[PDB]
């Protein structure tokens, strides 16, 4: 089970930026996936979930209207669009394997820092 | 807010079918997940549904303008400490005491079941009545 | 659902740490535990209040009691000075929430 972040950059406010997490190693169709960020200095920070079939996704209130997660099983990619970026918006953007049958995340990316300003 | 459940209860791949039927019921369990049922004609905003809901304490039925959602339920939980089912939250509508033992009982309805959330998980992976 | 633990935890070398989360919803459901060190994802230690994935040596055990979750480490080594954190979920599914993170310092 490997993934891998990528898309991360720095952008100024009010812009948006779009990520993207390369699965391998496992049936991804099979998995819901998950976005979790980190500020420097600070905590981790859940930000949202889809489904295995893209059927459900879910959002933290703080990123609630403002990011999309969508997925690919056909290339094994999840997704993560970001509009309207703001600087509270700055962390580190682990992506994330939802363990089958239960609340944890069993396997994590390595992340992509995303800043705004 | 609702849930999409409907697939391309029952699980360790996730299936779920709880169709809109047209308009006797009958339930045999004992885990008390037949709550209650959803009678109307179109099942949204535009007219008029009466929502027949049972909980622990008490039975609540309601005539309204209720928005349901596609696979509208009531959520339960095992609590850790009390050891046994409770309910959390219910996902029936968006907008708006007599349920092995056998329970036997305007265009369309809907059955409304108690589900688990461990079967509310993002994976693939983790009830039965007649008409 | 939100969930409280200490800013941090200071702990000699070979004693036992205690970094306890709690909340009302730790009564409800069962509490995950994660490690995470400086430039590193956050590895799961601990999940169902006690038990360990088999990456997870013997030091590491949990409990639970009320609305409180504690993590105990025995035998406190150099390389256990990482940032602990409490996770959990909702009643429906639809929202994941972290504690603040304790920083144990060896
Ligand atoms: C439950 O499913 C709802 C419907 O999803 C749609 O139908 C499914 C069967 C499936 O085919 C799915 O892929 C379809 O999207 C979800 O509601 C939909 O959410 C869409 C956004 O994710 C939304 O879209 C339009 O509107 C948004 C703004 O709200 C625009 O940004 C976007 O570009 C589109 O114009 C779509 O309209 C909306 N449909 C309905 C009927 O509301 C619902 O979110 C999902 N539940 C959960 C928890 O995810
Ligand atoms: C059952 O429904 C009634 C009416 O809405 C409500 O007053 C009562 O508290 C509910 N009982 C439980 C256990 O939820
Ligand atoms: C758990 O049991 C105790 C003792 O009967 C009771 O007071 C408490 O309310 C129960 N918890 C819940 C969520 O009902």
């Amino acid at each position: 089970v490997q993934l891998v972040e990528s898309g991360g950059g720095v952008v100024q406010p009010g812009r948006s930026l779009r990520l993207s997490c390369a699965a391998s190693g496992f049936t991804f169709s099979s998995y819901g996936m998950h976005w979790v960020r980190q500020a420097p200095g600070k905590g981790l920070e859940w930000v949202t979930v889809i489904w295995y079939d893209g059927s459900n996704r879910y959002y933290a209130d703080s990123v609630k209207g403002r990011f999309t997660i969508s997925r690919d099983n056909s290339k094994n990619t999840l997704y993560l669009q970001m509009d309207s970026l703001r600087a509270e918006d700055t962390a580190v953007y682990y992506c994330a394997r939802a363990v089958a049958g239960e609340w944890y995340f069993d396997y994590w990316g390595q992340g992509t820092l995303v800043t705004v300003s | 807010q609702c849930v999409n459940l409907t697939t391309r209860i029952h699980v360790g791949t996730k299936r779920f079918d709880n169709p809109v039927l047209p308009f006797y019921f009958a339930s045999t369990e004992k885990s008390n997940i037949i709550r209650g049922w959803i009678f109307g004609t179109t099942l949204d905003s535009k007219t008029q549904s009466l929502l027949i809901v049972n909980n622990a304490t008490n039975v609540v039925i309601k005539v309204c303008e209720f928005q349901f959602c596609n696979d509208p339920f009531l959520g339960v939980y095992y609590h850790k400490n009390n050891k046994s089912w409770m309910e959390s939250e219910f996902r029936v509508y968006s907008s708006a005491p007599f349920l092995k033992n056998l329970r036997e009982f305007i265009t369309r309805f809907q059955t409304l079941l108690a589900l688990h959330r461990s079967y509310l998980t993002p994976g693939d992976s983790s009830a039965a009545y007649y008409v | 659902y939100e969930l409280t633990q200490p800013p941090s935890v200071s702990v000699s070398p070979g004693q036992t740490a205690r970094i306890t989360c709690s909340g009302d919803a730790l009564a409800k459901h069962y509490a995950y535990w994660y490690r995470q060190k400086p430039g590193q994802a956050p590895v799961l230690v601990i999940y169902k209040d006690s038990e360990r994935p088999s990456g997870i040596p013997e030091r590491f055990s949990g409990s639970s009691s009320g609305t409180t979750v504690t993590l105990t480490i025995s035998g406190v080594q150099a390389e256990d000075e990482a940032d602990y954190y409490c996770q959990s979920a909702d009643s429906i599914g639809s929202s994941w929430v972290f504690g603040g993170g304790t920083k144990l310092t060896v």
